[PDB]
């Protein structure tokens, strides 16, 4: 099945908003840059599942 | 690029073209090469030129576009609370250009009690300074923060915030100047549309106009962050503690 | 190691995007960020098996009695005069090496520096093995310029993007003007609230006459600093109203204004600026040398070759990789491919 | 670890596609003149030149732009069938060309 | 565009050939010489 | 204070160098 | 009118004025110190007061 | 007219280093993703690389 | 090293107030804040120029090589 | 006769005047903003504004656009004279108050 | 709105002039003297030998800022430019000593020097009308009568501290007579130029020329020249009893006062007010107070470095603005 109910959500509209009106997106933050750039946040739309990284 | 001889000891570049390089003026060093033959020089400036490479070949989405402060200044100008009288508007346009561009001042959005222009008119003039300029842009775009209109039946530009951008005849009718409209990766960008419809030179002229305007405008307008912008409200403390 | 720069956290001049800083001219004039570098050069007058050793004589003159330019700061001893300037090409240690190591070939120590230095210490001594030892310290004052790196104890580094006149800088009611302007865009993503608290605590400390404490898990409480700020007539949040230096009007937003400790980092653009047109080449491969001190060239790696290929620029590939690196007119026989 | 690990991956991919170029007959061929693709992507379309979602033309923006460019309040709107006749008069010669 | 230091502009040169179209410009550059930026560092004669 | 100095004195320094 | 312009060695520890003749020694003559420093030059050194 | 012009302009040009462009278009995004598979905390799905 | 002649931000002369500030601290002791206010250092830039200065020249003179 | 101080930029100049860009060397925001204010207080001026194209150049391009009545050169001369009169008034008031006290 | 700069809790409003024809249908506020000449007022709050506080009333922000910028960066002053070290045996590097000497302000009045022309040879460039020569000759010798345990270097050694006063004016030709009544002296003579120990000497002379603050800060004649808009505090509804005391504590002590009998709070002196918006964070005076700033009322505070008087600095600034306007007007426009 799936336990996506237990995953941190946030209020972000996916890039594919015209196809799916998703106001929420699962996220997790990683610092995949040098320690002088800020952290990177990865997203996953709750309405389509489209993943993207907003950095 | 085209060389421009300057007095200091650094390689200076427009912040719009930092994204393809992945550069961030934190001590970054970049290598400059001077081609030595006519054929190599022509090939460089015609195939690898900045104007000819505003889109990444991996997806075609624009990659040379507004950076952080340019986006913020554009948003603050296009913000619905922004009203400018004639003197302020003409100074804004002169900073947008080098003072060497003709501008056809349109009729003000507000005609009584005062002659006030909105910042969206300022950006419409940024796109199309006068009647001789051929850039006529028609665009529909969603800003990255778009709260939907109060009803499902209402059109997208009736958003409660300025979250939907409408441009008709290079006249910005709604929406703020966002990252989704002036930044990279969006095929509904203003610069992407200007490029695809009128040429890399027109797109680059718009980008330069926007960069100069933002650079000269943000400092005089004032934009700052402090402890009060991150301090929680007193009610928030209690709400958080109980939650 | 640092200085308490008057910092206004605001967008300014457009030259402060992406970690770039705005530096006050006339703060640099008054000595803010002013550093210096001292470099030593050591030479040994080594004795040889043939009862011979190096000497440091020199300073020949011209027909008018003055020394030649190459020896303009050399002294009779043949070691650079303490306190005199050396430009590029001059000698500060006139060493000569024997030709049969009676006759001494010249092997002097020549200053190769884009900016002149000043001899500030010539140490004449002997090593533990009765061998003459010479040490010359070259000091060089350095103004903070465009591209010099600064940091602020919170991982917020960045080079000087522009240096602007004091009158163009924004000012407050008392005429206080920032030494450094740093972008507000560096705060939200890096999430350095410690830097804001440092600004406020430093402001309250300078206004109260006491150094404050920012110890981990402790330090001076923000409410106390805000109380000090309010007592002296300032906003509790450290946000003062400034006027524009170029328009004179009130800034429409209150500007985070106060002292922040800023450190000047060792990476100066004067030691990084390198450019080569033609010069020394590797003996084996006949390609440009690979060091800045050796007037080296910039390597165009496989990655840059791949990028130029993806552009489809065949002539640029040819010029960068053959014409401008190593072009050899070989003789090839048509009968035997040798 | 990613730095070097991914660095070779990109170089390796290039080594395999180093000599693949679109020919003048609209075929993708190796340096040995052997065919890899008879038409690039089965489309012949450059990914750098697609204005829509992986499509060459954004129909909605194109229609809006055309209507605004050619707008004139003094102009007779075509009947719904006449629009189709104009469309089939422009497209359809190109259609029987194939 | 890129803003190039005059210090590195005075070392990084372009080998421009003299034609009927740019001879006066190249003469002015040669007179300026290698120390004033709108100048020239080297000259290569046609028969040398 | 409260006395003019510019009226009496020729402002030589204000000439353009 | 107008206006015109405008071998002593030092012991490291004893601060004595030395005069090293032609190939004599590198020692201090007052104590056994082996470290000597050139004194400041006697001629003009000009700086911009900036 | 606009649609036909755009479709004609979208055609791949002969001589394009399309193989090299594809290699870089597949490799440049490959330098931004971690070699360790990072998952959303709570999915508890199979650990496919 | 030694107290700068002017404040970095204003240009107000603060190099003629270092010894007076030290004497205010030692003779007839005051708080640092009121000693800075007594000298006329109203602006916080001129205040920090004196409050944060580290007199390293007195420590460098302990190694004077031409005694 | 200083012919290198203020120049008319011919590429950014309309026909029959009424629109012109003037390049003034060795000037900056000080003269630029005051001149822009004074010129904007001229009822024939519809567009005034200056830009310093680059901080590394002592340069100032000031754009004047008028209606059909007068020319940009006329408006610029009028603004300069009016700034002169403004400074006269300020000087007179300051001198009077300094004398009085 | 209307000429008052709005001071809110989160933003500043009405920062632009809006006093030009074209702002509204009534094409008023077109430029004319005898209107500016009648409206404009000067109010000199105080005048000292080094500080001036005066008000420019009914003048534009652009003109006032032009004055301020000229004062800071365009009024000439005399400072040391070239330092010729005969001997610097101290611990401070020569370049550092030269910088400090240049930063020393000299009490030499301009208009008694001529601008140096750099198009001439060094041997003919410096004249008596052109340059001030200041010598510094100081030598540190251990004080033999030093008191027991007298750590203080002042009693331990002679001339252990170099001061700006140690710089001595060397009159050259006419200077001997022109500067006879006014020998060039440092405005601040207690500036600690250097600290020396026995055996260390400093011997130099400095050539002090006219310069411009925009060129180097050492030539700027003002410690700070700046203005502030006159604060305006409007009490919309009566505040009384103890909320009045709480209101009074949100301002500097002498800003607003407490009335006797009336017991209401009233604005006693808005000039003494630093705009901190401390009253705007309390949600009980939110509907009772309105903070503002008069946009065309400027409170200039000019503090001279010491060379000239602040009133002379301000007049030189307004004259500089007028003179550049006149020079530009007389210049012929080249195509
Ligand atoms: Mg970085
Ligand atoms: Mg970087
Ligand atoms: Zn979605
Ligand atoms: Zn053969
Ligand atoms: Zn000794
Ligand atoms: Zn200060």
């Amino acid at each position: 099945g799936g336990g996506w109910d237990n995953v941190d959500q946030t209020k972000t509209q996916c890039p594919n908003y015209d196809t799916c009106g998703g106001e929420s997106a699962y996220f997790f933050q990683l610092q995949i840059r040098s320690a002088d750039e800020p952290m990177t946040t990865f997203y996953k739309c709750v309405n389509c599942g489209h993943r993207w990284k907003e950095n | 690029h085209y060389a421009k001889i300057r007095p200091w000891r650094t390689f200076r570049l427009n912040e719009c073209v930092c994204t393809p390089y992945n550069a961030d003026f934190d001590g970054d060093e970049m290598n400059l090469h001077v081609p030595q033959t006519e054929e190599a020089r022509a090939e460089a400036i015609n195939l690898m030129g900045v104007k000819n490479n505003l889109l990444t070949p991996k997806s075609g989405e624009p990659i040379i576009a507004a950076t952080q402060d340019f986006i913020t200044g554009s948003y603050l100008i296009s913000h619905k609370d922004s009203f400018y009288d004639r003197a302020t508007l003409t100074q804004l346009l002169s900073m947008m250009s080098d003072g060497i561009e003709h501008f056809d001042i349109p009729p003000p959005a507000i005609m009584k009690p005062y002659y006030l222009w909105t910042g969206k008119q300022v950006f419409s003039l940024l796109i199309k300074p006068n009647h001789n300029s051929p850039v006529v842009i028609n665009l529909d775009a969603k800003n990255k923060v778009f709260v939907p209109p109060k009803s499902k039946s209402l059109p997208n530009e009736m958003s409660q915030n300025d979250g939907f951008v409408i441009i008709r005849g290079s006249q910005i009718l709604s929406g703020v100047m966002d990252k989704s409209v002036l930044g990279d990766g969006k095929k509904h960008s203003v610069f992407y549309t200007i490029l695809r419809d009128y040429g890399p030179q027109e797109a680059a002229n718009a980008m330069n106009r926007m960069a100069k305007l933002c650079a000269r405008f943000l400092g005089n307008r004032g934009f700052s962050i402090g402890i009060n912008d991150v301090t929680p409200a007193d009610d928030l403390k209690q709400k958080k503690e109980e939650l | 190691a640092g200085q308490n720069a008057t910092v206004a956290v605001m967008s300014y001049s457009g030259y402060d995007i992406e970690d770039a800083l705005v530096l006050n001219k006339s703060s640099i004039d008054r000595g803010f960020g002013r550093c210096e570098t001292r470099r030593k050069t050591t030479t040994v007058l080594k004795r040889y098996a043939n009862h011979t050793q190096d000497i440091i004589g020199g300073m020949r003159v011209d027909e008018n009695g003055d020394p030649i330019w190459q020896h303009q700061s050399l002294g009779p001893d043949g070691l650079g005069e303490v306190g005199m300037k050396v430009q590029s090409g001059q000698i500060y240690i006139n060493k000569s090496v024997p030709t049969n190591s009676t006759q001494y070939r010249e092997a002097p120590v020549i200053y190769r520096g884009p900016e002149p230095s000043h001899i500030d210490q010539v140490m004449m001594s002997v090593s533990d093995n009765d061998q003459a030892l010479i040490k010359v310290l070259l000091r060089q004052n350095r103004r903070p310029e465009l591209g010099d790196k600064f940091s602020s104890r919170h991982g917020q580094k960045g080079v000087c993007g522009i240096i602007v006149k004091q009158e163009d800088m924004p000012f407050n009611d008392q005429g206080i003007v920032p030494d450094i302007i740093m972008n507000p865009h560096g705060f939200p993503s890096r999430m350095t609230v410690g830097k804001m608290i440092e600004l406020i605590s430093g402001k309250a400390g300078v206004l109260n006459g006491t150094l404050e404490y920012g110890t981990c898990f402790g330090g001076s409480k923000l409410e106390d600093m805000s109380k000090i700020l309010v007592d002296q007539g300032f906003n509790y949040s450290g946000k003062d109203m400034l006027y524009s230096g170029i328009t004179g009007e009130c800034l429409q937003a209150y500007i985070f204004f106060g002292p922040i400790y800023y450190q000047k980092l060792k990476h100066m653009v004067l030691d990084k600026m390198h450019a080569r047109a033609r010069g020394p080449r590797a003996v084996l491969t006949r390609q440009p040398t690979e060091g800045r001190s050796r007037d080296g060239g910039l390597r165009l790696g496989e990655m840059e070759r791949d990028c130029v290929i993806a552009y489809g620029a065949s002539q640029l590939l040819l010029e960068r990789l053959m014409i401008s690196s190593d072009a050899f007119e070989v003789d090839v026989c048509d009968k035997c491919g040798l | 670890v990613k730095t070097a690990e991914t660095g070779y991956m990109s170089r390796r991919l290039m080594k395999s596609l180093e000599d693949l170029s679109c020919q003048y007959d609209n075929t993708v061929r190796t340096s040995a003149n052997g065919i890899v693709q008879f038409t690039y992507g089965g489309d012949g379309l450059d990914p750098l030149e697609m204005e829509g979602n992986a499509q060459p033309v954004n129909f909605n923006r194109s229609w809006d732009h055309a209507y605004n460019i050619t707008f004139n309040n003094q102009d007779k709107g075509l009947l719904p069938y006449a629009i189709m006749e104009t469309a089939n008069e422009i497209l359809g010669p190109l259609e029987e060309r194939l | 565009e890129v803003a190039v230091p005059d210090r590195v502009a005075k070392v990084l040169t372009y080998p421009e050939k003299v034609t009927r179209y740019n001879r006066h410009k190249l003469q002015e550059l040669i007179v300026n010489g290698p120390n004033v930026h709108p100048g020239a560092n080297y000259l290569l004669k046609r028969n040398e | 204070v409260s006395r003019d100095t510019w009226n009496t004195k020729n402002m030589r320094s204000l000439e353009p160098p | 009118x107008x206006x015109x312009x405008x071998l002593k060695y030092i012991c490291a520890e004893c601060s004595s004025k030395l005069s090293l003749s032609r190939t004599d020694a590198v020692r201090c003559k007052d104590c056994g110190h082996r470290i000597l420093l050139k004194a400041r030059t006697k001629r003009l050194v000009q700086f911009e007061a900036r | 007219e606009i649609a036909l012009f755009k479709y004609r302009k979208a055609r791949l040009e002969p001589g394009t280093a399309i193989g090299a462009i594809g290699a870089q278009s597949i490799g440049e995004p490959g330098t931004q993703m971690t070699l360790k598979t990072f998952h959303f905390a709570g999915v508890a799905s199979m650990n496919v690389t | 090293m030694i107290v700068p002649v002017r404040c970095f931000s204003c240009g107000k002369v603060v190099g003629d107030k270092w010894e007076s500030y030290l004497n205010l601290l030692q003779e007839d002791e005051l708080d640092e804040g009121t000693a800075l206010s007594r000298l006329g250092l109203k602006r916080y830039c001129c205040r920090r120029m004196i409050l944060t200065h580290v007199d390293l020249i007195e420590k460098f003179l302990r190694y004077n090589p031409l005694e | 006769p200083d012919r290198e101080k203020i120049k008319l930029l011919t590429q950014a100049t309309s026909e029959d005047g009424t629109s012109a860009s003037f390049q003034i060397v060795e000037e900056d925001h000080t003269l630029g903003n005051a001149l822009r204010y004074v010129i904007m207080k001229n009822p024939d001026v519809e567009f005034c504004g200056y830009s310093i194209p680059h901080p590394s150049e002592n340069l100032l391009n000031i754009r004047i656009q008028t209606y059909g009545e007068t020319t940009a050169v006329d408006a610029l001369q009028k603004g300069l004279k009016d700034l002169m009169d403004l400074c006269d008034v300020v000087e007179s008031k300051f001198t009077e108050k300094i004398k009085s006290m | 709105m209307s000429n008052i700069v709005g001071i809110e809790y989160n933003r500043v409003t009405n920062t632009t002039s809006t006093d030009f024809p074209g702002f509204s249908k009534d094409a008023e506020n077109e430029w004319n003297v005898e209107k500016f000449k009648k409206d404009f007022e000067v109010n000199i709050s105080s005048l000292d030998a080094r500080e001036a506080n005066f008000d420019l009333i009914n003048i534009d922000t652009s003109i006032a800022n032009a004055f301020r910028r000229i004062m800071i960066s365009e009024v000439p002053s005399v400072a040391a430019e070239y330092v010729y070290f005969f001997n610097n045996t101290s611990v401070i590097q020569d370049e550092v000593l030269a910088h400090r000497i240049g930063l020393v302000p000299l009490k030499v009045d301009p208009d008694m020097l001529t601008w140096v022309d750099s198009n001439l040879p060094d041997d003919e460039k410096f004249t008596d009308e052109n340059t001030i020569v200041l010598s510094l000759n100081v030598k540190c010798t251990r004080n033999p009568d030093a008191p027991k345990g007298s750590t203080d270097p002042k009693e331990l050694y002679n001339n252990a501290h170099v001061y700006a006063r140690d710089l001595k004016f060397e009159p050259q030709g006419r200077q001997s007579t022109t500067f006879a009544d006014c020998p060039v002296v440092p405005a601040d003579p207690d500036i600690l130029l250097a600290k020396l120990r026995p055996g260390q000497e400093i011997s130099l002379k400095a050539h002090c020329i006219l310069g411009i603050g925009g060129d180097h800060a050492k030539f700027s004649p003002v410690s700070t020249a700046s203005y502030r808009l006159l604060p305006q505090i409007n009490i919309l509804q009566p505040i009384k009893g103890e909320s009045a005391r709480r209101f009074q504590k949100c301002f500097p002590p002498g800003v607003i006062g407490i009335d006797e009998g009336s017991d209401e709070a009233y604005v006693k002196d808005a000039r003494k007010d630093t705009v901190s918006r401390e009253v705007l964070r309390y949600e009980e005076f939110a509907d009772k107070v309105k903070l503002g700033r008069v946009r065309n009322h400027f409170i200039f505070n000019v503090e001279s470095a010491g060379a000239m008087t602040p009133e002379e600095i301000f007049f030189k600034s307004v004259r500089i603005l007028k003179n550049k306007a006149e020079y530009l007007k007389n210049c012929p426009i080249t195509q």
